[PDB]
């Protein structure tokens, strides 16, 4: 499964 | 040894053509086994797999909802990226992540990645410690120092070390019928006369999986790597792979050449000639 | 920054004439990902033609399998025709079931 949203760059 | 899970994410801008286009597959080794597309009627995971089939919708709504936070997230470092670079408003561009956890043969977590491009080059990735970033030039350093202080690098060592591992271990024994099966390629030698003088001989690999092999020419024992024409491994369509490798030669020479094919599915290496 | 895509035309079984199988033509190494591929039997476009979902290779070029059934023979040509914003013109590359 995929990992949850990391913070924008 | 042994096994890989790896998702791709792709998102595109399109400027005054709406919001950038968000895709992503999964892939356990070479098998992939999900996609989903921000660009679909009603964008949502969906199985690419027979393996994957009997996840329930928690499975599936979970995917889509971390999918569609991620597109949204994207957007925003699509923006900032082209500030960062001081790129025209009107420019199409392209943000690809890939990320994933390989494990060795004892389901143990081996190396975990994290990394990023942007327009077709590296832009900064997770280092080999899972808790450091690498950027590439003074645009990603922008990045590095708000991840840096964002702690993004623990949030994704989580996954990579948990979640990750757990994951593909649950794939691997669903899909085990085809995630660890041999299938050694099917091999043989063409002739192709060019003149009276000189011939191609092709040595096929075909039907294999995984996509890993070595195909060479020898020459009375000596490698032809500089005077072989290798192809890229490719897809079958069935879920197998092919390759192929092409020597010319003299007329006459043909069967001082032999063809040398490592694959996992074979016990032993082969070699082999023209059998005309 | 922009990658020229590699394009080869294959048939997914050994080519045998009057025999159903698939028409492959897997284009990769390119970069961006916008892409246009057609199947070409005699020089017209294949109507029902797939492909496969955009994924890329470890050093972020991407690749694609477009494919159809086909029915091989003597008398037809087949082959891929390619465009990218890399390519002047498109690129037809013809199938030749010895490669």
């Amino acid at each position: 499964s995929p990992i949850v949203p990391s913070f924008d760059m | 040894g042994s096994h890989s899970m790896r998702y791709f994410y792709t998102s595109v801008s399109r400027p005054g053509r709406g919001e950038p286009r968000f895709i992503s597959v999964g892939y356990v080794d070479d098998t992939q086994f999900v996609r989903f597309d921000s660009d679909a009627a009603s964008p949502r995971e969906e199985p690419r797999a027979p393996w994957i089939e009997q996840e329930g919708p928690e499975y599936w709504d979970r995917n889509t909802q971390i999918y569609k936070a991620q597109a949204q997230t994207d957007r925003e470092s699509l923006r900032n990226l082209r500030g960062y670079y001081n790129q025209s408003e009107a420019g199409s561009h392209t943000l690809q992540s890939m990320y994933g956890c390989d494990v060795g043969p004892d389901g143990r977590l081996l190396r975990g990645h994290d990394q990023y491009a942007y327009d077709g080059k590296d832009y900064i990735a997770l280092n080999e410690d899972l808790r450091s970033w690498t950027a590439a030039d003074t645009a990603a350093q922008i990045t590095q120092r708000k991840w840096e202080a964002a702690r993004e690098a623990e949030q994704r060592r989580a996954y990579l070390e948990g979640e990750c591992v757990e994951w593909l271990r649950r794939y691997l024994e669903n899909g085990k019928d085809k995630l660890e099966r041999a299938d050694p390629p099917k091999t043989h030698v063409t002739h192709h006369p060019i003149s009276d003088h000189e011939a191609t001989l092709r040595c096929w690999a075909l039907g294999f999986y995984p996509a890993e092999i070595t195909l060479t020419w020898q020459r009375d024992g000596e490698d032809q790597t500089q005077d072989t024409e290798l192809v890229e491994t490719r897809p079958a369509g069935d879920r197998t792979f092919q390759k192929w490798a092409a020597v010319v030669v003299p007329s006459g020479e043909e069967q001082r050449y032999t063809c040398h094919v490592q694959h996992e599915g074979l016990p032993k290496p082969l070699t082999l000639r023209w059998e005309p | 920054i922009q990658r020229t895509p590699k394009i080869q035309v294959y048939s997914r079984h050994p080519a045998e004439n009057g025999k159903s199988n698939f028409l492959n033509c897997y284009v990769s190494g390119f970069h961006p990902s916008d892409i246009e591929v057609d199947l070409l039997k005699n020089g017209e476009r294949i109507e029902k033609v797939e492909h496969s979902d955009l994924s890329f290779s470890k050093d972020w070029s991407f690749y694609l399998l477009y494919y159809t059934e086909f029915t091989p023979t003597e008398k037809d040509e087949y082959a891929c025709r390619v465009n990218h914003v890399t390519l002047s013109q498109p690129k037809i590359v013809k199938w030749d079931r010895d490669m």
